[PDB]
């Protein structure tokens, strides 16, 4: 049982050559005090004689003074032992992967605008800026600028919408005369290397490195980045044989490194510094820069709706040492082109790393040719379809040819909770309400501290610890969870059904109430025709049955709603839970069945023959209460904290106490 | 067409329809002594796409 | 003179153990080598020679009159170590050589150098004709790789030529040393932020 | 006052391998006297559920 | 091959397509096609057969 051993594994989890380890001074002396002892020159001198002792005592002080220099450098010297972050990037940058500066809040708009000139084609030139208030705050909009040129066909009726996508900040372009001996610094903070583009005289060069990088451009066009230890970015390009080497495709051969400069190739670069990570979820937009003859009659948010979405994107801290530290090793491991699934993990982690807290690369053995991806928008659970499309194509750049990237947000276990938390009034002068605003931070803290990381077993209580930890003037804290999944088809279970991975109490399997259109007719004075009647139902589990099974009981039905079949009967069992309706309609059917041990849950509404369309809503939320304390996750099913988008899943009651 | 030349691939019960061929089942095979789940995680972690 | 310039930094020993206290210290972890390039690129380096085996900074005084700038010389010298990168007296060098070879062996004949100056490694004459050289590991009798009169190099003497190379240095003029100084300093302000 | 959460802190602390924990508490007041309640009567200072 | 143009189809995995003008002819002659794919075959991503 557990782990038997033969002298197994190696050297803890990770190398500590540990001659380097800083020890306690006294011990350091204690070691060294021995050192001077046994020294052939004198075996006589007693060190515990306080006279020599303090003298030797001093040697250790310097020796300790000097050691942490010698030791820390090693931690520094070796990535993943590097304690300095600007260290970490260096080896990472060296490994062929860099962390980036905060990455502009980005979005798309379509806007319908009439040109006053009625020309066939207007362009939106790159660099028109728009304003967006951050969510719920109009005090200031966040400026953000047209990413690139875009033109639009004038539709007939003369009004036509262009569409374009938007990153946040201001276009900031600077020309520089290049010179042989000189650094090329941008001292700009809020810079992000991903929105950095430049022009040598004329044509654009790309840092090969995550811009294009496979095109006929022959690599003569190129340059690099680097991070000044200061925190500002300096430019770099390869000098001399800037292409691979020698003769290559040219018949004349000789040597070209470019950028002599003398004055040649005056370098003009163009970039956006940004306020980002603060701008996420900026919904209200403005058209903040006018053009000749173009007038936006409407700017309408979010083409191709998710439908659940927020304003902009992006931003970023930028920096985290933990996600960055090991990571580049995989990029150090992998080549540029992404090949391995985790190579697709780490590669995706490069670009939209600030978009994605966690990305799950996997194959679905069913569909080959598709790279199946489960990622965290980290602002939310759902990358807007353009993002999905966006990184996809960009990702798709690095990939095996027949392979296709396929990104889907996996299903998400939802933890539906009412919280009961007590505090002493007197104990806190601070505004009660804001306390709730406090805890509501510290709740996701645990998540971000834990749950999204591994998507392992989830501890309710352990979560409640930190929210307990919040005010310390909180007297007590209580909560109750309802494990919640969302369903895409009310009508038919997914083939495999649905499983909780987690034991639930019998009969504690619930669902959402929802109306149902019933063909029967309603008329009321002044109402007139009134279509027909519709009432609501919900999905009900019957009791546990022997062999841990249950049959899915449909919501209550009025008489004549469902054509009665000799096969299908009103379940009309004693047990099954029932909502209380004004109808008193007692017709209940089995639409399907479950078993509690397997946690697997199936039904089909084809069973009851009831028409899909006589239901109004396509998706229903799923309610259940796991009998077990902690929540287990397996695959693609992860508990997560999104309160803002889905507050009804998170509720907190506040108990004032004197 | 009916197919003229002939060469084999040996099998315990040769040919027939075999049984239960996936997909087009071709999705490419691997053979080794060592039991999988010992080799399962890493090859996809490393080479297997 | 540098590291005291920047603020001392706090440092955690984390990654040695999951909990270790954080310590402040004077910063080595600014590079200074790039710091002394940019500013350095303004003027020039001037090669320079050494009269003896002095210390870098002991030597750093006589040129600039200021012992404090050794590092200026050092970064222009950009040696790997201040201890063995510098000029060294015969006494030490031999001992240094004595040390490094001692376990291998003393007085080890390192290589044969021809008249032309071409070092010949791993060579010995079969002694019948000392002028014909069969190398070694051969047992000779075969493939003499050269024939003629060559010098051999004593490990002591071998030590000399090594330290000998260190004699000349590229340095920047004592005139500009001041003007230079301010500029780099100013750069560090840009490098502080 | 007693807190089932604040106690839960240290039981969390004990190993570092404990992935979770929870409990259902019942106060216990043992009573010396059956036949007569203390004429004043016991109180928990804390309300309880019915039955 | 004047210019060789590589492409795939997602419908069929395991395979790679390249476009070739021998520029000695409107169609690429065969003896090349066997000569190349041969020399090519050295580096083939195992799951993939370039064609």
């Amino acid at each position: 049982a557990n782990t038997p051993v033969n002298y197994q594994l190696t050297r803890t989890a990770n190398a500590i050559p540990e001659i380097f380890v800083g020890g306690t001074f006294a011990e350091i002396k204690q070691n060294l005090i021995e050192w001077l002892n046994g020294q052939n020159e004198f075996l006589d001198y007693d060190f515990e004689g306080s006279r020599l002792n303090v003298l030797c005592d001093l040697l250790a002080y310097n020796t300790l003074y000097i050691q942490q220099f010698g030791n820390a450098a090693v931690y520094e010297s070796f990535m993943r032992t590097a304690n300095l972050r600007s260290s970490v990037v260096q080896a990472a940058q060296d490994n062929g992967y860099l962390p980036t500066s905060k990455s502009a809040a980005q979005t798309e708009i379509m806007l319908t605008c009439t040109d006053a000139l009625n020309r066939n084609y207007i362009t939106i030139p790159r660099g028109t800026r728009f304003l967006a208030y951050a969510k719920d705050t109009s005090v200031n909009p966040y400026n953000f600028v047209s990413r690139e040129d875009v033109i639009a066909i004038r539709d007939k009726n003369n009004q036509y919408f262009p569409r374009l996508k938007l990153a946040q900040g201001r276009i900031v372009r600077t020309e520089i005369i290049y010179d042989k001996l000189t650094p090329i610094i941008i001292y700009d903070k809020n810079i992000d290397r991903n929105q950095v583009k430049l022009y040598v005289d004329g044509a654009e060069w790309i840092n090969w490195t995550r811009k294009s990088m496979v095109h006929a451009g022959s690599t003569s066009t190129i340059y690099y980045m680097r991070e000044t230890i200061d925190g500002n970015t300096e430019f770099y390009f390869g000098e001399g044989e800037i292409s691979v080497n020698a003769s290559e495709g040219a018949l004349t051969a000789n040597y070209i490194g470019g950028l002599k400069p003398t004055q040649n190739s005056t370098i003009v670069i163009e970039y956006i510094s940004t306020n980002g990570a603060d701008a996420n979820g900026a919904v209200g937009f403005s058209y903040a820069d006018t053009l000749t003859n173009i007038t936006v009659i409407n700017i309408n948010e979010n083409p191709n709706d998710d439908p659940d979405f927020v304003g902009a994107d992006g931003g970023g801290d930028p920096e985290d040492i933990e996600r960055i530290r090991e990571l580049g090793t995989i990029k150090r491991e992998t080549q540029q082109r992404c090949v391995t699934a985790t190579d697709y993990d780490t590669f995706v982690s490069e670009r939209f790393g600030s978009i994605i807290q966690a990305v799950q690369t996997f194959t679905d053995s069913t569909k080959p040719g598709y790279a199946f991806i489960a990622a965290k928008p980290k602002s939310g659970l759902y990358l807007t379809t353009v993002q999905r499309e966006d990184i996809k194509n960009y990702l798709k750049d690095y990939n095996l040819a027949p392979i296709t990237p396929s990104i889907i947000s996996p299903n998400y276990l939802f933890i539906k909770t009412n919280l009961k938390v007590t505090y002493a009034l007197n104990k806190l002068q601070e505004s009660e309400q804001w306390l709730e605003g406090q805890i509501i931070d510290k709740i996701d803290r645990y998540y971000t501290e834990d749950v999204e990381i591994f998507n392992s077993s989830f501890a309710k209580s352990k979560m409640l610890t930190y929210v307990d930890d919040a005010d310390h003037s909180v007297i007590g804290s209580s909560a109750t969870i309802q494990m919640v999944r969302e369903v895409q088809n009310f009508y038919k279970t997914p083939e495999a059904g649905i499983k909780y991975n987690n034991q639930i109490k019998d009969r504690s399997m619930e669902s959402n109430t929802f109306s149902f259109n019933s063909g029967r007719k309603v008329v009321n004075p002044d109402t007139g025709l009134e279509e027909d009647v519709l009432y609501d139902v919900r999905i009900v589990s019957t009791d546990r049955d022997s062999k841990g099974i249950g049959k899915v009981i449909i919501g209550p039905f009025a008489s004549g709603d469902v054509t009665e079949n000799e096969n299908i009967q009103p379940y009309t069992g004693n047990d099954f839970n029932k909502l209380a309706n004004s109808d008193g309609r007692d017709k209940y059917y089995v639409i399907g069945e479950i078993n509690y041990p397997a946690d697997v849950i199936y039904w089909n509404i084809a069973k009851i023959n009831l028409t899909s369309e006589k239901f109004e809503v396509q998706t229903i939320e799923l309610y259940s209460d796991p009998t077990d304390d902690v929540i287990f996750t397996r695959d693609g099913s992860l508990i997560v904290f999104e309160n803002d988008l889905r507050p009804q899943y998170l509720t907190i009651d506040l108990e004032p106490i004197s | 067409e009916i197919i003229r030349g002939v060469k084999g691939k040996d099998l315990l019960q040769n040919n027939i329809d075999y049984i239960n061929r996936s997909r087009s089942y071709y999705v490419m095979k691997i053979k080794s002594n060592l039991p999988s789940s010992r080799w399962k995680s890493d090859v996809i972690r490393f080479v297997h796409p | 003179m540098l590291f005291t310039f920047f603020d001392p930094i706090e440092y955690a020993a984390k990654t040695v153990n999951k909990n270790a206290p954080t310590i402040p210290m004077t910063d080595i972890f600014r590079n200074y080598k790039d710091y002394f390039k940019r500013a350095l690129a303004g003027y020039r380096l001037r090669t320079y020679y050494i009269k003896g085996s002095p210390r870098p900074e002991e030597l750093a005084n006589a040129i600039y009159g200021n012992p404090q700038l050794y590092w200026v010389l050092l970064m222009c010298n950009d040696n790997y170590d201040p201890y063995y990168g510098w000029i060294t007296s015969q006494e030490a060098a031999y001992q240094a050589s004595i040390q490094k070879y001692k376990n291998v062996g003393g007085d080890q004949i390192v290589y044969h150098v021809n008249e032309n100056g071409e070092k010949f490694y791993n060579l010995i004459s079969y002694d019948d004709n000392p002028y014909v050289w069969y190398d070694k590991g051969d047992k000779a009798r075969k493939y003499p790789q050269y024939e003629g009169a060559l010098a051999a190099v004593d490990t002591y003497e071998a030590a000399v030529l090594e330290n000998e190379k260190l004699r000349q240095i590229k340095i920047i003029a004592k005139s500009d040393i001041n003007s230079f100084m301010n500029d780099l300093i100013r750069i560090m302000e840009k490098s502080y932020g």
